[PDB]
Parts: C-alpha cells; structure tokens; sequence
C-alpha cells in the first residue's frame, strides 16, 4: 500500500519532470505513464524564476529534534537487539552443552 | 495556504461575467496575493491621484520601480499568466512568482524542490515505516533461523549439505494437462 | 567497383533487403533465444559477437518494451527507403534541417512539418 | 586435491568473517558521518534517519 | 542491421542418419553460420531458426558416403557501408585516435579525422579528448560517418570521420 | 543562461534516479508478489540497501542543485489543456505531503515545545554545534583506533611441501619396487 502510494507518486515525479524536460530533449517524455501522452501534449510544464522563497525556525528545530530521535532510535535498536541476541545465546548454548554430552562423550557428528 | 485551496467569491465574476483584461487584477486585488506596495497598488494609489495616468498596465508599471504583477501569457477563457516582479529601474526587472488564474483562485507557483522533497521524505518515510510496525518479527537464530510466532501458523505451513545417504496435487497437475490434451482429443 | 556511400547506392541485393530496426532487432533476437531455450541443458556459449551486441543493443534500447516497438511501427508506415527508415528510428532528434544533413538522400523526398510531428511523438514515446 | 578443499573452505569462512565484520565496521563508522546537522536543509536531514537505520540493521545483520 | 535469406550446405555423415536428421541438420547450421562474417553479407548475428528454416535435398556423395543438404535460412546480419551514420561506444582513447565500437564491428576514428577543438589530454585522470566542455572519454558513444570500409579475411574494417555537422559526442 | 542547462541536465539525472528507484521497486514489489507466503527477509534488507543507494545518489543530487531550485517555480505552458485538466496539475502544484505526516511534523514541533514546557528556558543548539563537532572529532579518534589495529598460516601451504617430496619419495620407493637400484 504505502510503497504503492509513494512510488507511484514518484512515477508522477518522473512523468511531470519529463513534461518539463520535454520542452527540449525528446528522450525524457518517453518514460511517462501511458495515459498521459494519450492526453496532455509534452513540453507543457515550465519553470519560473522566483524568490528565496522563505525560511522558518521550524527548519533548524526539526532538523535537530529529528536527528536526536534518530540516534536514540539507533540506541533502542542496539539495546533491544542486544536483548534478543543475548536470549539467542541463552537458547543456543543448551544445544552445544547437550553436544558436550554428545561429542565430548565421543559420538558421531 | 498558497497551494490547492479554495478562495472564492463567485458573485463578483457573476457580475463581471468573467475576466477581460485589467479586471483580473480586480478580483486579484480582492485576493490576499495582491500586494499593497506593489506598483499595481501604489499606482492604484496613482489612480487615487492621477487616475487617468496609468495607461493599460505595463507602461505605467514596468517604467516605475517596485513590486508588479505583469501579464504575458493569456489562456482564454480560464487561465491567465501573471508574474509577480520587482522593477529596480525603468528598464531593469526582477521577476518573482508567476501568479496565475486558477479560476476563482490564483496561486504562487511552487518550487520543484518543495514537491521533490515531499517525494523524498514520503518515500524514505515509507521505507522507515516498512521498518516500523513490521521489523523484528522474524527473530533470528543460528539454528532455527528467522522465526514467525502465531496463535496458529495456519494459514499455511550456510548450513549443511551432505547427509543421510507434496506435490499437494495428487499428480493432479499432469491430470489437468491431460485434460487439456483430451478435451480436443476427439477434436484433434 | 561499387564502394560509394550515397545517396542510396551499393549492392543491389542488400539494397533490396530491408534494414532491421535496433530495438525491434533486439526484440527478435530475444524471441529467438527464448525459442532455443525451450529444451536446453544449460550454457549455450554466446561467443564474442553476442556479448558486444547484448551491450550495444541494451545501450540503444530506443524502446525498452514489447509494445514500444509496435507503437513505433504504428507511427511509421510509408517505406521510402528501408535504410532511411531504420536510420531515422536509430538516430532520433529532431529538426528537419538536421534530417537532411544526416540523410542527404532525403533531399526532395519528404517535406518538413510532417517530420517535426513525428519527432514530437517519438520524444513523448 | 583434498588440500584446496579444506583450504579454500576455511578461506571462505574467514572471507565471510571479513564480510560481516567489515560490514559492522563501516556501518558503525559512517553513522558518525551522519551526525552532521548545520549547513544542510531540513529535508536533507530526513534521509539520515533511514541511513542510520540501514547502518545499524546492517550491523546486527552482519552479527547474525 | 538486416534480416535476409542466406544459403548454406550441410554435409552430413552416415553416423547421424538416425530418425531425427532434421534436428541434426538444424543444429549443425546454427553452429557453422552463427558468429561468422563475410565481406559480402557481413556479421551473421544469428539465424531465425524455426518456421524460417527450409531443408531441401539431398544427394548423397558417390566417393565419400556423405550427403549434402542445402539449407535456406533467415538471419540477422550486420553489414556496414561507407556513408552510413551509426552510434558507437568508445572503448579506448589514445593520442592516435578513437577506438570506438559498434555492436561486433570495430570502428577507428583517426585523430586526423577529429575536429581541432578536441585537444588530447594525457595528464587528465583518464586520457581523453576534451575541447571544449564536451569531454569524450572511455565512456561516451559518439556519432560518426563511415568514410571507408575494408574486408580482409571475411572480417570487415572501415574508417569514420567527425568532420560533418551533427557528429561527435552523443 | 546556464540555469536552463542546469534544469535539463540535473533534472535528467534526477529523473534517471527516479526511473531507477520506482520501476526497480516495481521489481521489488513483484519480488514480494512471489510470495505464496513468507517474504525473504534478508533479500528485503538487500532491497533496502539498494534504496540506500537511491537516497545516496538523490541526496547527492540535492547538493548545490537546491541553490538553483529555490528560485524555481512550476507552471504549465501553452500546450497545456485548459477546460478542466488543471486540478490534477494543481495537485502537481500541491507540495503537500501526507496530511497525517504533516500533522506528525506539527506533533514534533508542539511536543518538542512540550519538552520546552518541561524545560522552560534551556538553550542547547550553540553548544550542540559542538555536539555534532564532538561527533566530528570522536569519529576521527575512532578512525585513529581503527588505523592502530593489526588485521588479517601461510605455513599450511608448506604443509603441502611435506607431501610434495613425499610424493617424490612415493616415486622413490616405487622405483625400488620397480628397478630396485641401490
């Protein structure tokens, strides 16, 4: 579902950017989804020169807090994965102890 | 706010019967998008002074410095291209947003990078979200390998090579194949 | 005896034959391989000629699709000169003046307007 | 020969060790490169999370 | 590239008469013609086996015991001719010219046949021939106009130039 | 005048990367469509690695390209159909992300501000430059300890030499069992 939405939206990216670059080179509009060429003629979209345009504190603030959340997510990942791995050790060890009962007692392997 | 959102007072158009030429900047003057120290509006102030001395638009406009909303590409009877700009000279121009008749709406033209960032962010978000409420269900084992716990598995239900020295179809597959051969066996 | 360039000139038999397309050619090659695989042990040396083609063909996929080719075919039609045809569909882009330069044999063969229309269709394809 | 059997075998073992361990090395390494924030657009900050994700997951993966 | 009809004779041996000769004859054909090249038809890319494969004859040999099976087949061939414009793939770049490469044939673009705007740079990371922003290295298909072709030993070899308009970097 | 060239070129690279990640993820989803049941998890991680290559090159192309893009503004031209085709393009002009996710960003702002409610007046960013800078130095120290290390007998090959001449010695005794020369 999600990949459908995002990826097809990206297909629209390729298609409309192709509409933009179809103003010149023709080896770009060719990749657009089939319905579009049947409809809107190429070279339709065009860029405009305009504005910085604007900026806000939310930029830097989210730029910080999201990285914080990211590195902390890495911490939770490393720690909980440490838990599951340690548990895997706890499980796996019994096998080879019983294999002490096997091989260390000389049995075929 | 400046994107695909309603802002309509249709009855004005109902009076006008639609746009003509300079009247686009009338309903646009109703719009927030219209600027007060635009040359359109400071020379609207000229209309409140000289009145007669404005010509069409661009003659009085571009010759005078400041923000403007010049016309270049008509698209009758719906769209009309109208770029925002800032003259710094009677000759010089410093063009801004292409405001456009979205029909009973006019919008600033978005950056490509804005939507592109929207795509990048949403896509990588789909990746991360794929890593969210999905990951760490196939628990790893050196022996068992990845594991998939269930109240009931059904539904359905780097190691070693040498060892001891269904076909859910009851060979039904070949039987169906034979059915393909046999449906026209009399016929062929 | 005959070693010119033209201007449409040279071997008669070859002239008579129709120059296969690039994308279409590759498609046919692919088809051929599929028919051969239909009951193979595994391997089938591709020699050296295959490798090269496999690369050039993919590096010139003017229609990376089974339908693209058909679309192209639909767009075309009038023979004119097998060679010129396959050549126009192998180069691409874009204006008339450029067409003549590449294919001087087109001189008073076809007009312009039409050409432009075809180029636009290809670029979008 | 029986020699190259066990030899190339164990060599595959150590090579695999080089694989997963170097994986852990670089993946743990470049997360430090990911730490940068200033001088970059907030939308350019967005990928870094996914970057860290792939690095750490590649790490525990290589551990497995 | 062309799709043409060619001929070829297969001289079969008693040992392989069996009851499935047809198959043998076809197998032998693919092996003898595919990959070959001639000055007359050029590179025999591949044979369109199936449907487009005629098997006439044949007449056994008197003093040999072998029978000759004439075969008509459709094949994809790649024959070049002076004056043809083709896209090529640059392979090497030496102060001697441009060693391009189109499909299976090797095209050499003598330096003397290259514009005077493309100076040769041997110091640049990877020997190339820039100008002139345009940079042609060992990875940039160029457009050339075959000036002359030759056929020495079934093999074909010709020289191309970059002197005309609309030629060069692609 | 170069900026148009920047458009066609850099956006050619961009649309190329898009052409990669999209259709390649169609191949991906199809790999998922292989599923009678279970997904190949390691393969999925490999897919995410390829995605890391995608975000790599894409973020690479963000670069100074944004320096030009910030002045850019989309608009359809003269060949664009006018009667009612527009609204989908308004969606194309609509930079809006997922409303729930934009709501999420709003959540990040308001709830970081809730953290501010927990911590009424505490600047950190100025020395947070030295947070990331300490990351920038500690990564280097980390690399130092990395470079300090030894990394990966050959004698085992010479074990074969033991059986080298032993084969030649195998030739020896057979020569006695043969000729018997002394």
């Amino acid at each position: 579902e999600q990949i459908m939405i995002a990826q097809t939206e990206c297909s629209l990216a390729l298609d409309m950017t192709s509409l933009l670059l179809s103003k010149f080179k023709e080896n770009s509009i060719e990749t657009i989804s089939p319905f579009l060429k049947s409809t809107v003629p190429p070279s339709s979209l065009q860029f405009s020169r305009s504005q910085p345009p604007e900026s806000k504190e939310s930029d830097a603030t989210l730029a910080k807090c999201w990285k914080e959340k990211s590195l902390t997510s890495s911490c939770k990942f490393l720690f909980e994965a440490k838990e599951r791995l340690t548990s895997v050790v706890e499980t796996e060890h019994e096998y080879y102890t019983e294999l002490v009962k096997v091989k260390e007692a000389s049995w075929p392997l | 706010d400046l994107t695909s959102i309603q802002w309509r007072m249709p009855e004005w158009v109902q009076s006008m019967g639609g746009l003509r030429t300079e009247n686009v900047l009338e309903y646009f003057s109703q719009s927030p998008f219209y600027s007060h120290k635009s040359n359109n509006e400071m020379l609207k102030m000229q209309s409140q002074f000289n009145a007669l001395d404005l010509g069409d638009l661009n003659s009085q406009l571009k010759r005078l410095t400041g923000i403007q909303f010049v016309i270049i590409h008509e698209r009758p009877p719906f769209l009309w291209v109208i770029q925002k700009q800032n003259r710094l000279n009677e000759n010089e121009v410093k063009p801004l947003t292409v405001y456009f008749v979205c029909n009973e709406n006019i919008y600033m033209a978005p950056n490509a990078y804005t939507l592109l960032a929207t795509r990048m962010l949403n896509a990588t978000y789909c990746f991360q979200k794929a890593l969210t409420k999905i990951e760490k269900f196939p628990q790893y084992n050196p022996q068992e390998g990845y594991t998939y716990p269930k109240l009931s598995n059904d539904n359905l239900e780097e190691n070693k090579n040498q060892s001891i020295e269904p076909e859910d179809f009851s060979v039904v597959r070949a039987f169906m194949q034979s059915l393909h051969s046999s449906k026209e066996a009399p016929d062929v | 005896f005959e070693e010119d360039a033209a201007q449409l000139k040279l071997g008669p038999e070859f002239e008579n034959e129709d120059m296969l397309t690039v994308s279409e050619a590759k498609i046919l090659i692919e088809t051929v391989l599929a028919q051969r695989a239909r009951e193979t042990n595994g391997e089938i040396p591709m020699t050296d000629v295959m490798k090269k083609t496999v690369a050039y063909f993919n590096v010139f996929a003017r229609f990376k699709t089974a339908e693209a080719t058909y679309a192209c075919e639909r767009i075309l039609g009038n023979r004119f000169h097998k060679f010129e045809r396959a050549q126009l569909g192998t180069l691409c882009c874009e204006d008339a003046e450029e067409a003549r330069t590449l294919i001087p044999s087109l001189a008073n063969k076809i007009d312009d307007q039409n050409l432009q229309g075809i180029l636009d269709e290809l670029s979008t394809l | 020969s029986f020699q190259r059997q066990l030899v190339q075998r164990t060599n595959t073992l150590n090579s695999s060790i080089d694989n997963a361990t170097l994986t852990i090395l670089s993946r743990f390494q470049d997360i430090l490169d990911i730490a940068i924030n200033e001088g970059k657009d907030k939308y350019t900050v967005a990928p870094e999370v996914y970057q860290i994700e792939c690095h750490t997951v590649s790490m525990v993966r290589a551990v497995e | 590239f062309f799709l043409k009809e060619l001929s070829l004779t297969i001289s079969l041996h008693p040992s392989y008469f069996g009851p499935r000769m047809q198959d043998y004859l076809k197998a032998k054909l693919l092996a003898d013609v595919e990959g070959t090249c001639s000055g007359q038809y050029g590179y025999i890319i591949c044979v369109l086996d199936s449907n487009t494969i005629d098997i006439d004859k044949g007449r056994v040999v008197p003093g040999q015991g072998f029978a000759e099976f004439e075969v008509k087949y459709r094949a994809v061939l790649w024959r070049p001719f002076r004056g043809e414009v083709v896209d090529a793939i640059v392979t090497t770049v030496n102060k001697m010219g441009f060693f391009a490469n189109i499909g299976p044939l090797n095209v050499f673009v003598s330096s003397h046949l290259v514009p005077p705007d493309m100076k040769f740079d041997p110091t640049a990371n990877p020997p190339n021939y820039s100008g002139e922003d345009q940079v042609i290295e060992k990875g940039s298909n160029v457009r050339l106009k075959i000036v002359g072709t030759r056929t020495d030993a079934t093999e074909i070899f010709a020289i191309a130039t970059m002197k005309e308009d609309y030629l060069g970097v692609l | 005048d170069i900026s148009t060239e920047k458009t066609v070129e850099s956006l050619e690279a961009i649309r190329h990367r898009i052409a990669q990640i999209v259709q390649s993820l169609t191949h991906f989803l199809a790999i998922l469509h292989q599923s009678e049941s279970l997904s190949p998890w390691p393969t999925i991680h490999k897919n995410f690695n390829i995605l890391l290559s995608q975000i790599h090159s894409l973020s690479n192309n963000l670069a100074a390209h944004s320096h030009t893009l910030q002045t850019t503004s989309i608009y359809p031209s003269l060949e664009f159909p006018v009667k009612e085709q527009e609204p989908l393009l308004t969606t194309l002009l609509r930079t809006k992300a997922l409303p729930e996710v934009e709501e999420w960003e709003a959540n990040t702002l308001q709830e970081y501000e809730a953290s501010i409610s927990s911590q009424p007046k505490k600047k950190e960013a100025n020395d947070a430059y030295q947070k990331d800078q300490l990351w920038d130095q500690a990564r280097i120290i980390f690399m130092e300890e990395r470079e300090n290390y030894s990394w990966f007998r050959q004698l085992e090959i010479d074990r074969a030499t033991e059986e080298q001449n032993a084969n030649q010695m195998l030739t020896d005794i057979l020569s006695f069992m043969k000729s018997g020369k002394r």
